[PDB]
RNA sequence: GUGUUUUCCCCUUGGC
């Protein structure tokens, strides 16, 4: 969508990486609270997908491997964000009768 | 910017069918032309059945749609007739049908053939193809059966029913030798030659002409005896032309209407 | 202190939708411009899209709590 | 089809529309390829390919299943001797265009069959009928007129959907509303 | 009559020779 | 009751065809026979649109 | 199936050795390792034959017939034994006798 | 219908053709379906799982 | 009034297995007396035109068409939660004719193109420049589907034909064979399309379609492939007949051979057992060696004959481009067609004794050879031997058996689920709950 | 039932032809020959001879009366 | 308490129905009896009886 | 003598002979 | 009402010679039962003239 | 034999003559436990190596396993068996003449075809079912391709100027009957 | 039973257009053409005699559903050209060629006899 | 200008996999003044080639000799001075991967330039400067034309 | 101007 050309140097600065996908980790939330039993709960139920994102959005991987812009990355983050909570199942949704 | 000029030679023309080519010419114009003779060249066949007594051994539908698939000779009415359908009269007429009556009764012992030779027209030029070889037949008579009915023939399109089309079979080809490719035989050696191929009995097919056209078009128009095999073409060319000169007119009133 | 998701789900969504057109079928006034249609699913479809249905939800939690959300309050999804 | 190949006309097309031969041969019964190779109904293919010969030679086909007599290649043989394609391909003409198809058509005589399901003694619909007597609901089956079942399984369909309003309707307000 | 006719005519026409094809256009058993 | 007249139901507003193939019809899309269409009904309340 | 003298067995893996049956492990391993040998042995069936399904599904089912605590049978023996209700259970099996 | 000829059945109005084997009750034709049973008269052994029984010799 | 175009039903198969077996419908009014639905649609019901009849519900409130319209709708249920993949795939013979389609050799004129792009839906109306220019004007099959696939879709997909020693080597990025589907920017750069890239696998092109952008584009993209392909399936046409079933003399020739040692070996690994030479695998009876040993033996037979049968098919084979599009059938049917029929068990044994010590009264008693018990060594095109037929026969018996008793358990095994499951659902407190609100799960999954 | 008026394939009337094609096979012309002999070339106008079967015949001996 | 259809109102639909309902034997072992060994085409059926013909229903 | 092949017409003689003598019914 | 239930011929537009019966009238159209096709046509009563 | 019972009713030999001079021999499934069944002769006891040479017994035609719908299957030796079976089933379903005295018939259901057809290929047991004299069906000029894709899952495209011709017309008599 | 009578592929109903241009908004100089009662015999000959205007851009016909007697024909050409100009000497020219042609066909005719 | 990259070429091989399709066929092709190697499908039906022709290839990055980039539209109708016009084998494409042998530290010295012609792949491989005008995901044109030598 | 009615149980067969 930018058009990335990862061949020329990025101007994607490490910490707004290391840093952009601290601040998303927040804005994915499941269990949703301040308590500890619920910051608890938050941080397991988006344990795997934090794993996955802080080892695919990683500052090295993104200058050595995707090239990601600035530009890019803001836009990869929004779109990370705006996806997840897309993904979030729905209250009222009958799903033992999906589970049968 | 224009179009393309169209040039035809008879190669064979009997009663039965005639075989041409044409040349130049574009493949959608020939294959329209191909179509039109299927289903848009007008006949007259029987489409109407006033069943006053039927004692055969067929139901009286089987009887009316039997005497619906008998040729009628229209090679000329055809082109005088209105459709039923456009003309203004409360019933048939003989300006836009023929009136067909039968009536057979087998009072014998042999099993009497009813045939299209019992088909009495009420017009010398519109009668079934076998009265101008056998006759039709349309039942098979007992004794005591009878089968007394009149019916009306009516000028249609091979496209309303099968029974206005006036071909056998139109055979259509074109490029007989596969210069074009259009079609790519896995085995170019199993297939036989085309009755128009150029080709010697050493080579398969012709080798490819990327710059080709299909440019000559073969026809075999076999007619079912409706029309003349000739008045078949002559007739497609003018209803074509005919449904284009419509279109275009139709065209000319939306065009100047906005 | 609302806990529950901001964004409508697609049972809220499809009730909400229902429920309104149903409303603007029955000549409710309508809360949207018209360019000028006439279905009142399409109407609905158009208000939700201005979130100008005049409609709150009430969503039960299982301990029979209850919180009301406007529907333009609540994220809507598709 | 002899080989149970079964299906529905899905279409008709007038002979302008059906695709072509050299000669005007359209087929009558169009099926589709994928009838064949999860199927298996190779019988199906060579009675196509005898059928041709029969209808060409001007007599009677043996199918008569053991008999090593007739193989494929004797009959592919005979077929090449009236000048078509030895497999009982051939060169069909798209009857749209009239451009020759690229790939050859497996084309011949097969003897279908017309089953008793007609479409026309299956077609069935409700709107406010008649209804049962016991409890108020539609009558059940076409012949009277009945409405279909909207039955557990579906119920469980539309939980899945969670689609409450329709359920309702289903089994209450379009079956058996009462007060 | 004439099938009975053609029939063992077609016979003695099955006593020439080449009229199958190595190609295993069929296979039968022959086992022990 | 519970299951054959509760829990299932016969139901108004329903109809059953044989299905033939239609690629011309959108994945979205079903094609229904003019009878069928003409035989159920839709309770649409008037409004002045 | 004799799982806990096989566990107990000198040289046998006691972490992994595992019994093929939900029944056995509920005893010998308690409600929540019936959850996950249960799990494991659905979803063995289930996979076995190449296809694939959600584990949300599986874990659902596998969490619904231990959500009390033993091995909820998903019969009218096991679920109209749970208390959901009268209207509920006659739905199902045992009609008018949970009437 | 016993040994008559086909001109004779036509005129019967009935079907040479047609091959017999039924009853008429009440104007329907009933065919009889033939019943498969076990053979009489003759001794068979089955092993019958789950029963005390290992063997069983019926007749 | 009369239901009409564009109203909303729901339309079902009564097996109404999982949730994409009622979608809603918009209605079209057709002529003749059927229903009739897209053929993306037939997987989702399980539905084909054998003469399946489907049950149409017309809701009758706005409530509820709305409803329908909002959860159930056909695009709506394209990806489903049991798998989350596709259920809806391009299918049949739009499946083959993609697959032919997007090969590399495929050269369409602008009197073909401009005639294919009529039928896409979603044409900005701009005619792309095409893939060659000097010689003639000629686009190429990629293309033209460029145009179809919506958005800027990016995907990889390997063809099925794809040689998994290719990404080894070199060309790694530049296939020979042009396998490896690349769709980059919503263009189709490389590859031959077939199930595994449109069929409903996850991370098929119509699932990075549903996931990237709607349900209505990926509607359209369903629509778009069908209704294109089957207007250059009218060019290109395809068909199935006994020549796709023939195979070279020379393999025919392979194929004996190799039976022929097949049975060479059965009959010597029979009189290693009579001579009780042969002995017992581990675990097995001697009986249950000799049993998997002919087993492995006829099996490698019925597989090394079928392999020589598909390397003897040319491109051009019917049955191969059925097959490797995925569309219909499979080698093992390319196998059975011009090879062999092979093995027929019935209960997963070798056909039994059901004569004393025999299968037929033609054969000897204890005769454990292989046509004596099952092997099927002919081909379909070959015709059975009668034996051989009545032993195919015994065997395709266990299926129809199996159908039908599939049918009544398992039925009985999903009412009982779902009742046991019917009223557990996600609460607003985001917690998986049941009626009585005990809670299942604390998250929908965890 | 009794002959086609038509061959439904293609169009050629067959429905003269059957009491000629019986008559041709009494000449005993072979099964081919007497098609070759009428007139049909394609093999769609050939099985609308060879296939038929012509049962009107036996409908016939059925008495309405006498 | 009797056995059920053994008399079966003769298929007229068409004549190879005619004849093979006519030459129809049927087991009375229970149908929903899940057992598939009677269901199964025996070796012995070789001659005896269609390998083929069977209704692909419950029966 | 023996039927030295060409035994096809003799076994649908055979047969044919049967089924004149046994009409398919027989049976019944 | 005065023309239903009697045999009337379809006298003008596309149908023009079918006869049939008149199911049911109207003021503006018949509904006549076509004695050819299975079906049943309604049609402007203008159309049709009593047999 | 052979030749004496050519020349039946002739010379008024039978099939009986055939039983009764020792030639044939009703074998019965007890019985044939015991025999050894050769399958043809030039296959089975001509002096190959030899699989017994102690047949007591040889197969007439090894087609006559098949039963009466089976039988009208050509080529069943090429089909897969399922699919034969299916077959059996609809050839219980086939349109035809039923009965040649069906105008006398008032039964319920009947459905007679109006050009019901002889097969292009057939069994030759199909000759004993007297199929050639009450067939059901039409030998029709099928094309194996998928064209406009109408005919696509299990669905054919039919030509409708055939249709128009009388392709497969049938006609359907019901009879209500009330004293 | 619920089947379309045959007329309905070529006899327009009573307000039926035959022809109604509809101007594209997708590029400049595109119309949409759709005839009503006509088929592919109509609209093939059409497409294929606007591919040979140098002038025309694109040109294509389309039959949205067989069971429906309806053609789309979508023709762009150059600014200096309508579609409307484009489809009116496509029937013109073609027109022209079918009656040389007839003419040409009805002389050969009688050139075969003693010819 | 829009010339993006020209030399002389000789085909070294045809189809070394074997003949894959029937109306494309895999060039191996070696430069001449450069020696960078050349891997390139053409449309062998409507324009054959065989090992050891000899060409000119130039690839552009548009077809007008004025340099003004085009639209990516197919348009006919156009007088304008087209590089085409001197040209026998004209194939436009898109820029799909450039490979090379880069390290961490150093830049590559070679890069392959990967270029799809609406499904006709080339690969050219060679010493980077002569590669400088690819861009991944950029349009292209081949204009190859054989020299008769 | 008067207008929609009206059976069931049981068995068998058949359709996906
Ligand atoms: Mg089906
Ligand atoms: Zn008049
Ligand atoms: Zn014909």
């Amino acid at each position: 969508i930018f058009h990335i050309n990862p061949r020329l140097p990025s101007d994607l600065h490490p910490i707004k990486v290391v840093e952009g996908v601290k601040e998303l980790s927040k804005k994915l939330v499941i269990v949703n609270g301040d308590d500890p039993l619920s910051r608890q709960a938050q941080e397991n139920a988006t344990l795997l997908f934090n794993i996955h994102l802080r080892s695919t959005l990683c500052s090295r991987r993104m200058a050595e491997e995707f090239r990601l812009s600035g530009e890019a990355f803001d836009w990869l983050l929004g779109e990370i964000e705006s996806k997840f909570n897309q993904a979030i199942a729905h209250p009222g949704e009958m799903v033992g009768a999906l589970a049968a | 910017p224009y179009a393309n000029q169209p040039t035809v030679r008879i190669t064979e023309l009997t009663d039965e069918n005639v075989k041409f080519i044409i040349e130049n010419t574009d493949l959608a114009v020939a294959n329209s032309i191909r179509r039109v003779f299927i289903a848009e060249v007008p006949i007259i066949a029987i489409d109407w059945v006033q069943i006053d007594a039927n004692s055969s051994v067929l139901h009286d539908e089987f009887i009316a749609h039997r005497l619906g698939l008998i040729p009628l000779t229209s090679d000329d009415i055809v082109d005088k007739l209105q459709y039923s359908r456009d003309c203004t009269c409360e019933e048939f007429c003989p300006e836009c049908s023929v009136e067909f009556t039968l009536d057979v009764r087998c009072n014998e012992d042999q099993t009497r053939h009813v045939t299209s030779r019992d088909l009495i027209s009420n017009s010398p030029r519109v009668i079934p193809v076998t009265s101008r070889q056998d006759d039709i037949l349309i039942v098979k008579l007992r004794k005591g059966q009878e089968l007394r009915l009149r019916a009306y023939a009516k000028k249609g399109f091979g496209k309303e029913h099968a029974k206005w089309n006036p071909t056998a079979g139109v055979a259509f080809e074109y490029d007989p030798d596969n210069a074009l490719r259009h079609t790519v035989y896995p085995k170019p050696e199993e297939w036989p030659k085309s009755e128009y191929s150029e080709l010697d009995e050493d080579e398969s097919q012709a080798p490819y002409d990327p710059n080709g056209k299909p440019e000559r078009f073969y026809y075999n128009v076999e007619s079912c005896g409706s029309l003349r095999p000739e008045t078949i073409v002559l007739s497609a060319l003018s209803g074509l032309k005919k449904k284009l000169s419509d279109l275009q007119t139709q065209l000319s009133h939306e065009i100047q209407s906005d | 202190k609302r806990i529950t998701t901001p964004y409508m789900t697609k049972y809220e969504r499809a009730r909400v939708l229902g429920t309104r057109a149903l409303q603007i079928a029955m000549c409710a006034p309508v809360m949207v411009e018209l360019e000028g249609e006439t279905d009142p699913l399409l109407i609905a479809m158009k208000e939700l899209k201005a979130r100008k249905i005049p409609i709150i939800i009430r969503r039960y939690l299982p301990d029979g709590s209850y919180e009301d959300w406007g529907v333009d309050e609540l994220i809507i999804s598709d | 089809s002899r080989h149970g190949q079964k299906g529905t006309c899905g279409i008709q097309y007038r002979q302008e529309d059906m695709p072509f031969t050299c000669e005007g041969i359209t087929p009558d019964i169009i099926i589709n390829p994928h009838a064949i190779p999860s199927r298996m109904t190779i019988g199906h293919l060579i009675e196509c390919l005898q059928g041709k010969v029969s209808a060409n030679k001007g007599e009677i086909g043996d199918a008569t299943p053991f008999n090593d007599a007739v193989n494929v290649q004797k009959i592919s043989n005979l077929l090449s001797d009236y000048g078509y394609h030895l497999r009982g391909n051939e060169v069909l003409y798209n009857g749209f265009t009239g451009r020759k198809i690229t790939s050859q058509i497996f084309i011949g005589p097969t003897y279908y069959q017309r089953l008793k399901h007609m479409v026309d003694d299956k077609i069935h619909s409700r709107a406010r009928g008649p209804i049962q007597i016991l409890n108020r609901q539609p009558m059940e089956g076409r012949s009277r007129d009945g409405g279909l079942r909207f039955g557990e399984m579906e119920r469980d369909c539309q939980i899945a959907h969670g689609a409450a309003q329709f359920l309702r309707e289903r089994l209450f307000e379009a079956s058996d509303p009462y007060q | 009559e004439w099938n009975i006719v053609e029939s063992e005519k077609a016979l003695v026409a099955e006593s020439h020779n080449m009229k199958n094809q190595q190609m295993d256009p069929f296979t039968r058993r022959q086992c022990k | 009751r519970v299951r054959g007249n509760l829990m299932g139901k016969r139901v108004d507003f329903s109809a059953r065809t044989v299905i033939t193939p239609d690629p011309n019809l959108s994945i979205d899309q079903v094609g229904v026979p003019r009878s069928i269409a003409a035989n159920m009904t839709f309770a649409e309340i008037v409004t002045p649109f | 199936v004799s799982l806990m003298r096989v566990l107990s067995e000198k040289d046998v893996d006691p972490v992994r050795t595992t019994s093929n049956d939900i029944v056995e492990i509920f005893t010998v391993l308690g409600i929540e390792a019936v959850r996950k040998a249960l799990e494991r042995e659905l979803y063995h069936v289930i996979s076995f034959d190449g296809s694939y399904v959600n584990y949300r599904h599986l874990a659902l089912l596998c969490d619904t017939m231990t959500c009390r605590g033993h091995l909820m049978a998903i019969t009218r023996h096991g679920v109209n034994r749970q208390d959901t209700g009268p209207l509920m259970k006659c739905s199902f099996e045992e009609t008018v006798d949970v009437l | 219908l016993n040994g008559l000829t086909d001109r004779d059945l036509c005129e019967l109005n009935e079907c040479p053709l047609d091959p017999g084997g039924y009853f008429i009750i009440n104007g329907s034709e009933k065919v009889l379906i033939a019943q498969e049973k076990m053979a009489t008269n003759t001794v068979y052994v089955f092993a019958k799982k789950d029963s005390k029984y290992a063997y069983t010799g019926e007749c | 009034r009369h239901m009409c175009d564009g109203d909303i039903v729901i339309f079902n198969r009564q097996p109404t297995l999982h949730k994409m077996s009622m979608m809603g419908h918009r209605v079209r009014i057709l002529p003749w007396s059927t229903f009739r639905l897209n053929l993306s649609v037939t997987t989702p019901y399980n539905a084909d035109f054998d003469g399946d009849e489907m049950n149409l519900h017309l809701p009758q409130s706005l409530e509820t068409r709305a409803e329908i319209q909002e959860l159930a709708m056909v695009p709506r249920m394209i990806v489903t939660p049991q798998s989350n993949r596709p259920v809806m795939g391009i299918v049949q013979d739009t499946l083959t004719a993609v697959r032919k389609f997007t090969k590399r050799d495929v050269f369409l004129e602008r009197g073909e193109v401009m005639n294919l792009l009529m039928f896409l839906s979603t044409w900005d109306g701009k005619v792309p420049q095409p893939a060659i220019l000097k010689p003639r004007p000629l686009w190429t099959g990629k293309q033209i589907f460029s145009l179809i696939i919506p958005g800027h879709i990016n995907c990889i997909r390997t063809h099925s034909t794809h040689p998994d020693d290719e990404d080894s080597g070199p060309y790694k990025h530049i296939s020979p064979g042009d396998t490896k589907v690349v769709v980059e920017n919503g263009e189709l750069i490389m590859g031959i399309l077939c199930k595994k890239s449109l069929g409903t696998s996850a991370g098929s092109l119509v699932h990075i379609s549903y996931l990237e952008m709607g349900h209505d584009i990926t509607r359209l993209f369903y629509s778009n492939i069908q209704t294109v392909i089957n207007n250059w399936l009218l060019i290109e046409g395809h068909t199935i007949g006994i020549g796709d079933s023939i195979a070279d003399s020379k393999t025919y020739q392979d194929i004996q051979n190799t039976i022929k040692k097949a049975k060479q070996d059965v009959i010597e690994v029979i009189e290693k057992a009579h001579n009780n030479e042969l002995e017992p695998t581990p675990g097995n009876t001697l009986r249950q060696t000799f049993e998997n040993q002919v087993n492995r033996i006829l099996n490698d037979a019925r597989d090394k004959t079928g392999s020589s049968a598909q390397k003897s098919l040319s491109e051009y084979n019917n049955f191969k481009s059925m097959v490797v599009s995925g569309a219909k059938g499979s080698k093992i049917n390319i196998s059975q067609v011009i090879a062999v029929v092979g093995q027929q068990n019935v209960e997963g044994k070798r056909i039994p004794f059901g004569f004393k010590h025999r299968t037929l009264p033609h054969f000897i008693k204890d005769d454990y050879g292989p046509e004596s018990r099952g092997f099927v060594e002919n081909s379909y095109l070959a015709g059975l031997t009668p034996t051989e037929f009545f032993f195919h026969a015994m065997g395709g018996r266990e299926g129809l058996i199996d159908t039908a008793v599939k049918t009544a358990e398992t039925g009985y095994i999903q009412r009982r689920l779902i009742k046991s499951m019917e009223s557990v659902m996600v609460k607003y407190d985001a917690t998986v709950r049941n009626s009585i609100n005990q809670v299942v799960q604390l998250r929908y999954g965890e | 039932m009794i002959i086609p008026v038509r061959c439904f394939t293609c169009g050629k009337i067959v429905g003269n032809k059957w009491e000629a094609y019986l008559g041709l096979l009494q000449a005993e012309y072979t099964e081919g020959d007497a098609l070759d002999a009428l007139g049909l070339k394609r093999y769609c106008c050939r099985r609308m001879l060879l296939a038929h079967v012509d049962l009107i015949e036996k409908l016939l001996n059925y008495a309405p009366l006498e | 308490q009797a056995r059920a259809g053994v008399s079966q109102v003769l298929n007229r639909l068409t004549f190879a129905s005619t004849l093979s309902h006519l030459r129809r034997l049927n087991s009375p072992i229970g149908r929903d009896g899940k057992l598939a060994k009677p269901r199964q085409l025996h070796n012995t059926l070789w001659g005896m009886v269609c390998p083929a013909e069977t209704p692909e229903g419950h029966a | 003598e023996i039927t030295p092949d060409l035994w096809q017409e003799a076994c649908w003689i055979v047969i044919s002979s049967y089924f004149d003598e046994k009409g398919l019914v027989r049976q019944q | 009402n005065e023309l239903i239930g009697q045999t009337v011929r379809i006298s003008q537009g596309p149908y023009k010679g079918y006869i049939g019966v008149v199911k049911d009238a109207t003021e503006s159209t018949a509904r006549v039962e076509l004695h050819s096709t299975c079906q049943t046509i309604s049609v402007d009563r203008q159309r049709l003239t009593t047999v | 034999h052979i030749d004496q019972l050519k020349e039946r009713e002739y010379n008024n030999y039978s099939w009986q003559d055939l039983v009764a001079s020792g030639v044939v021999e009703y074998i019965d499934t007890l019985e044939e436990e015991t025999v050894m069944l050769a399958m043809t002769p030039d296959d089975l006891q001509e002096k190959e190596v030899a699989y017994c040479s102690t047949y007591t017994h040889c197969e007439i035609h090894p087609s006559m396993i098949l039963g009466v719908c089976a039988s009208i299957i050509p080529f069943p030796d090429h089909n897969q068996s399922p699919r034969n079976t299916y077959q059996s089933a609809m050839g219980k379903q086939a349109m035809g003449v039923y009965i040649t005295n069906f105008h006398v018939r008032m039964d319920t259901l009947a459905h007679v075809l109006y050009y019901p057809q002889k097969p292009l290929v057939t069994t030759r047991s199909m000759e004993y079912l007297r199929f050639r004299e009450l067939p059901a069906g039409i030998n029709s000029i099928v094309a194996i391709a998928s064209y406009t894709g109408y005919n696509q899952e299990d669905s054919v495209i039919m030509n409708r100027s055939a249709v128009d011709r009388g392709f497969f017309r049938s006609v359907f008599y019901r009879s209500y009957k009330e004293q | 039973m619920n089947a379309p009578p045959a007329f309905e592929s070529f006899l327009l109903f009573e307000g039926e257009k035959k022809i109604t241009i509809n101007k594209d908004t997708k590029v400049p100089n595109a119309c949409l053409f759709t005839i009503n009662k006509e088929d592919h015999t109509l609209g093939n000959i059409i497409k294929s005699q606007l591919l040979k205007d140098p002038q025309v851009l694109f040109a294509g016909y389309k039959v949205p559903h067989p069971l429906e007697h309806k053609i789309i024909i979508r023709v762009q050409t150059t600014p200096d050209y309508s579609p409307q100009e484009a489809f009116t000497n496509a029937i013109t020219d073609l027109i022209s060629e079918l009656s040389l042609l007839e003419e040409r066909f009805r002389v050969a005719i009688k050139d075969k006899q003693e010819g | 200008a829009g010339i993006l990259f020209e030399d002389i070429f000789d085909v070294k091989d045809i189809d070394p996999e074997g003949k894959k399709f029937d109306r494309v066929s895999r060039l191996h092709c070696e430069s001449e003044s450069f020696k960078m190697d050349l891997i390139l499908d053409v449309n062998i039906q409507i324009y054959p080639v065989d090992l050891g022709d000899k060409f000119r290839l130039v690839i552009a990055s548009t077809l007008y000799e004025d340099g003004t980039l085009d639209d990516g539209e197919y348009n006919p109708t156009d007088d304008r001075p087209s590089r085409a016009d001197q040209f026998e084998y004209v194939m436009y494409g898109k820029v799909y991967r450039i490979e090379g042998d880069e390290t961490s530290t150093e830049a590559a010295t070679r890069l392959s330039a990967y270029v799809s012609y609406g499904g006709l792949l080339m690969r050219l491989q060679g010493d980077a400067n002569n590669l400088h005008g690819f861009e991944v995901d950029s349009r292209v044109y081949l204009l190859m034309k054989k020299l008769a030598f």
